[PDB]
């Protein structure tokens, strides 16, 4: 019969996978917040228009949320240990690439904002550059849907 | 869950199982799990019970054309260096008709107070080795999930389990400490590299 | 603090490890598994052996190098405004160098007492075989690491006596005391190493 | 029954090692990799001296 | 079986999802109560407005309060094991969630607040992007909850 | 039947939930010190009206010595594992939650102080977020309470 | 027979080809964007063409993402310990090789676009530059498809 | 009958006691002696009545001794493993409560003679910021004799 | 006889053979481009020119991608210990030995053609020495090759 | 007769003799070309007088490689575990040897080449500290050699 | 009847009463030495006036070797577990109760002597705080003994 | 008879005795030997006087060196555990002593040799300073015969 701590580590999946999504979308909104907070005290009407980076940070922790939920869903009592490593598999996964992909909304949504205040023209390519620092989240989501579905 | 053997001397002494306990001669495999455990005509006959040293005598009549016999001696003693009674297997011993094969075994021990479960005690290179004879022999065996304890024995129960499954072996722990030794020198030697610098201005 | 944080967070995570983890054995009665005797037992000899004669002339040579740059770095600043420098304090030089001919010398003495065995269980390997192997590691860390400190300790005083050549001739005649001082702990490291392998055979 | 001992498998000091190590070398890959992005030079210090 | 440890795991649960959420109200709490002690030197009018975040960071607090009270009370002497680390599971998710939510808070809350010291404007912006900071702690709630009564 | 280890897990929680509280309540008082002494140079008549951060700071010491006491009341030689996990959840619930609290009060108290020290303005608020950051160690007194008595 | 925990091995190799894989991206689209962002506020012309960067460092984490799809697909409960750590050598090939092909593509896409808008004649060797960094992916991809798919 | 290692965990608490309230209050008394070196240049006259600070860090090595030596005694060769789990809880609370009330008051004595050297009333602030900075000690010892005569 | 788990130092010295020659390789881009951005603003000829740091920089990638390639295509199920460490060896052997080239080809690469930029002599200089740290990579692949085609 | 895993020893042996060489040869490499570069700018004809620190950084890397390759064609699948602790212990002695070496090679051509630009008479001085600092390579592979032919 | 390895933990307990004194007398000694020389460039006749804490520095480290002569006659081969326990007690409580009380000396001696210098009526209110720091290596010898002559 | 192993804890008795000791008298002798050699300069005629230092930073050495050969003569392959441990304890007690005494005869060396060439007077007080600080090693030594000797 399957092993009694199985459900450990599709618990810590689905706990990761929140976690470092939710500390990805933080470190985010910290520094694209910052970087609005500046960009403010010269350019007021600025400020909505610059509140993009925020959101698009907070779409990892959704992901995180998405891929958390569907793992606590898919766990059980009885669940086996191959189960379990890939629900754990899945958590990491979207968890970490989440967290990169908040590192890369921050860091280019404060410089964007900070920039964008300076030259209207770079909010274009500001949205650019964090939705490819999005799609990384993106991917990770993908990983984490294949294995866990699996 | 088939039961352990259980040699009684006016109480439990010694206790013996095995999820599936198989002998081979000359490469004939059988099984006598269900030979031994769970049969109340099981002949034990000859077992011994000294307060420091066991000897468990499974017989068996029909198998491979002889009245096999399979002893299992284990000693109990003080080692000084701790207070404690450490018991070990001192070896396996298989009584043919007319002869005895004798294989050592290696790795069981521990303190005479807990009983001792190994997965494999078998002779087998792909299972362990733990049994081990330096002469070639004609016998094999295997006992998957061995359990034993001759000493400290309480009623039907084994008392708790010491194990070889470790968390380090001694191969790991020269590999372990080996590498140990070579990653202090490759982070000394990076810790150099990485504190290298390029000037920033050059001259006129 | 970069790399100083990576390795004070193992240090710190690993000894924190040991504190949990003897606490956990100690408590539940598991202190007769922690077998430091089967540690040091299973360890094959030759581990300990080959570790001491490597490390014996490694350290030496990490000492003789350090000290050598140490010192020669000093030399050629000093000899850019007075080239006198050069001739006169390779002393130091020398002195950083000796130490790694100790580590030399005294790696292959030590590699000189390792043989075979075609042994393996402890009871065959002996009390003879095992006392090789662990004073050969002995010999190895205590002229090494005697070695290590020695080489940088002269090319410290080497340095120093090389600016002090630097903007007074007749100063280096006098701060070279200094260095043969330095250099007076690696032959005592060689001579606890020597007295360490004095009655060592494997076989 | 009979207090049967947990059913250690043999290869339990290479399973252990393989995941102890293995995991501790991941875990320390992205610590430091996200060390290095987390303290990345902002880069908008070109920007920053208006800003203070 | 359900061996005799089992309750070890529900009960870091607990304590996690006390411990790292009140971590991290009281970061969100310091650096909050730093930048309106900065900023009221010169607009003593704003405290009161610019509290919030010591607000949004209690919340967290009482998201991680919620979620220790209920595992507190799903903690049992039989407590089988599956079950003590769904409750661990929720502990993290809750605590650790919170901990990222109040960094983001705290950062937010200090730098906003200084904005909004030197233009108005900034407020309704800073609100905005605090809400989004707190929804990352009620994402772990959400999760931390799914896990504890799954 | 309980394992004779069974009350290391209680002490340690008596001695966390001590020396953690403690903790927290010395760094919130040095902090605080530290802020009362520089205010008080050029401003005397702040010195007693500004200990209040130092009160606030020693609640979160009572907290922890209430249930360091309960714990260490509650505690007997055959205590069961289940009982002494409990135990030692209540005493890392109350003593780090209780450390996060008194650093928010030690932040807190020194800004706030030397804010005062330039603008009475600010005593109000700073009381504000010192029960905020207050109300923390107050959860974790709640969830070791909850924990202990379970 | 096999191992129940072989597959602990592809799950982590799959795990480890997206997570180093996106944290390569990231690295490489935050250093480029803050160097796009810096380079916008004198040069607006050039965010279209100072893209590319982004892109390729984009094109890492396409390439986590395929490995991670291809072990994700060849993972089983029954994978024998070989494919298991063939898919492991797999992911970790990718992974850590797009990590450093990221970070090479951030450092030369930064310092190509800031000195690409001080003298246009940089940008040719800036592109060859970043195929060099980049192909340093390619290469990992072609390991991790060998023992992949071995 | 009962295990040799029984008396590890009392002698560490004796042991644990004395070393950490020591500690607690060398600290103390060397930050309250830098202060009082600093001020005395200027302020000759506060020499005497600044070693208040140096008294109140003694007292916490005073509360270190009286649990050390509450232990010492208690120690013999049979004490149950629950008792030496009592003790060494005396001697980890009174030692690093004492080691916390000796940082604050180190920290607080330093600054509160730097500042009475120029505001002579701040002295008793310094004095009462003391006594609460002390009584965490107390605290402390309350803990470990409730623990170790229990 | 051939342990189950003997494949894992083979596939663990195709990763390393490349991940480590990619991470030097990726060193050696970064740090010659960074180099050649700065030397191309005041010398724009030069930049076709001085690619060469980064040509070198890329071959020791080839090297590991030689010796992973032929390691990846030496490996069988029931491979033997002996030829599992063997391959661990020409893996570690080609990978780190391309990681300290890659070190010295960045160091060298930046100093050289930011010099070159200075003084057109140093040019020829510079490729030497390009080659003495190139052939590290060299040695490492020929020790990698003797112990994987052993 | 021997252990199955008897030649890793070896194997790590000869991986140590190049990898530690070729660490130690990159970094005189580097310091020595950082050097080359700077003085050439002001003094050109120096150049190839001033390669020498390289050359000998070289002849470092080839005694790691001249011990690594006699390990490798030294090791055999059933070498005994003293043969192969000899190779690990020549490996180590070549290896680290060679990388202290190095580094001195490094750092004192730096200097000597640095030097010799403002004093020629230097250039005999540098090269007699050199050849000091490479003869301790030289002594680590005489050790090397004798351990792994005993 | 006991265990032979008994005897590790008094030897540990000399070891540390000898060697944890002797680092406290020597920071006690070098900082006051520092401060001693530095303070006799200027006044060299309170040279040995300002000798007294060096002396309280040595004190502890003669408290030290009481202790380790005291435990080295009290070991013995037959040693019990007990009183092997009971001597490593004694060793760490005075080792480390020296060395806080050494820390406290050294700061203490070093502060008080420059203070001197510049203020005479300084000298009493040091020898006070010296004396205090002193008692702590005194409270530990108590410990120590009462330990060590149980 | 005795145990295989228990010669390996005399082994290191000794080499403690000698390796720690070697660090001391070396970090003496380097540290006292920068400061005579930067002294010298200003003041030739004080070096055989400021020797000093450098004797007895090597007695210290000289300490070391006489246990460490008391340990290998006493130390046979069979000696029985007891006598081991002592020996430890003897190797520890002498080295890490002597390293304390050398580091304080290496700072009190330096700062009295610098002082003494500014102010004559202060040779004498330096004088003191060393024997207190050199006596460290000498009760190190007198615990380590004691424990050796036993």
């Amino acid at each position: 019969n399957n092993p009694e701590y199985s459900s450990f580590f599709g618990v810590m999946g689905a706990s990761s996978a929140m976690v470092f999504s939710a500390m990805g979308a933080a470190y985010g909104t910290a520094k694209s917040g910052t970087g609005i907070a500046a960009m403010s005290v010269m350019r007021p009407e600025l400020i909505m228009k610059s509140i993009i980076p925020v959101v698009m940070a907070g779409i990892i922790a959704i992901y995180g949320l998405v891929v958390a939920v569907l793992i606590a869903n898919s766990l059980t009592d009885g669940i086996t240990l191959y189960r379990s490593f890939l629900q754990l598999g899945a958590g990491l996964s979207v968890g970490l690439s989440g967290l990169a992909a908040g590192f890369a909304i921050g860091i280019v949504g404060d410089a964007g904002v900070r920039g964008t205040a300076q030259q209207p023209r770079l909010f274009v390519g500001m949205i650019l550059i964090l939705i490819f620092a999005e799609v990384l989240g993106l991917y990770g989501l993908i990983v984490a849907l294949i294995l866990s579905t699996k | 869950i088939h039961p352990p053997v259980s040699y009684n001397d006016t109480a439990p002494r010694i206790l013996f199982w095995a999820q599936n306990f198989s002998v081979a001669y000359k490469d004939e495999w059988k099984d006598l799990t269900s030979l031994t455990f769970g049969v109340e005509n099981l002949n034990l006959t000859g077992s011994f019970w000294n307060d420091s040293f066991a000897m468990l005598s499974l017989t068996y009549e029909p198998l491979f054309g002889a009245t096999v016999t399979f002893k299992f001696i284990l000693a109990s003693r003080f080692y000084p260096v701790s207070a404690r009674y450490w018991f070990t297997m001192e070896r396996l011993e298989i009584h043919s008709n007319g002869s005895v094969a004798h294989f050592n075994v290696s790795q069981v021990t521990g303190p005479s107070i807990y009983s001792f479960h190994c997965e494999y005690v078998s002779s087998l290179s792909k299972k362990g080795s733990l049994l081990v004879t330096n002469v070639p022999s004609l016998w094999q065996m295997t006992l998957h999930n061995f359990q034993i304890q001759a000493f400290n024995v309480t009623g039907e129960q084994f008392s708790y389990a010491s194990d070889c499954a470790g968390f380090f072996s001694p191969g790991i722990w020269m590999g372990l400490l080996t590498t140990l030794f070579m990653l202090f020198i490759f982070t000394y030697g990076l810790h150099m590299i990485l504190s290298l610098k390029t000037m920033d201005r050059f001259d006129d | 603090t970069g790399l100083e944080l990576l390795y004070l967070g193992i240090f710190v995570a690993f000894w924190a490890c040991m504190i949990v983890v003897g606490i956990c054995y100690t408590i539940f009665d598991l202190g007769f598994r922690f077998d430091v005797a089967w540690f040091l037992t299973e360890t094959s000899p030759f581990m300990w052996s080959n570790l001491g004669i490597g490390l014996a002339i490694s350290l030496s040579v990490v000492g003789a190098a350090w000290g050598i740059y140490i010192t020669g770095s000093s030399i050629i600043g000093g000899g850019v405004k007075a080239p006198r420098i050069k001739t006169k304090n390779l002393v130091s030089i020398i002195f950083c160098e000796a130490v790694a001919i100790y580590g030399i010398i005294m790696a292959i003495v030590i590699s000189n007492m390792a043989e075979p065995f075609s042994a393996t269980d402890p009871k065959a390997i002996g009390h003879r075989n095992y006392h090789a192997g662990y004073s050969m590691f002995g010999a190895g860390l205590t002229v090494g690491l005697s070695n290590l400190f020695c080489g940088v300790c002269v090319g410290i005083v080497g340095s120093g006596a090389a600016l002090a050549d630097a903007q007074n001739p007749s100063l280096f005649v006098k701060i070279l005391i200094v260095e043969i001082f330095g250099s007076a702990i690696g032959l005592f490291g060689v001579i606890v190493a020597i007295l360490q392998t004095s009655r060592v055979k494997m076989g | 029954p009979y207090n049967l001992a947990y059913k250690y498998n043999l290869e339990y000091s290479v399973v252990f090692n393989l995941v102890l190590w293995i995991m501790t070398g991941l875990a320390l890959a992205v610590i430091i990799t996200s060390y290095n992005i987390w303290n990345m030079d902002p880069g908008y210090d070109s920007i920053i001296y208006r800003m203070t």
